[PDB]
């Protein structure tokens, strides 16, 4: 969905 | 008190539990402690990335823009972040 992304982990 | 590198492993500790709101409390005391002058192998813009997301997260939106943005500014190949930025201008109208 539209939206942001934080770190993998 | 914990060691910037301490609290910055508790945050990300708390970030990967999906806890949100105490990775902005363990992030925002790095970024003190950052700002005091003491040594420490996380980088601001490691803490950027985790506390920009988080206070998203948590309803803050135009932290989470000003945060996004300082985040770039230290790290300007950030491709996740550029897209965040993204994101957030048209989100909010502040491109």
């Amino acid at each position: 969905p539209p939206g942001p992304a934080g770190p993998p982990g | 008190m914990l060691s910037v590198d301490d609290c910055f492993g508790m945050g990300r500790s708390a970030y990967n539990e999906g806890d949100y709101y105490h990775t902005v409390l363990w992030m925002e005391q790095v970024l003190k402690q950052l700002d005091a002058g003491e040594e420490a192998t996380t980088t601001k813009s490691q803490v950027l990335d985790y506390l920009s997301y988080a206070v998203f997260q948590l309803g803050d939106l135009h932290r989470a823009l000003e945060l996004t943005r300082r985040l770039l500014s230290l790290d300007p190949s950030h491709e996740r972040a550029g897209g965040n930025l993204r994101y957030f201008e048209q989100l909010l109208e502040e491109e």
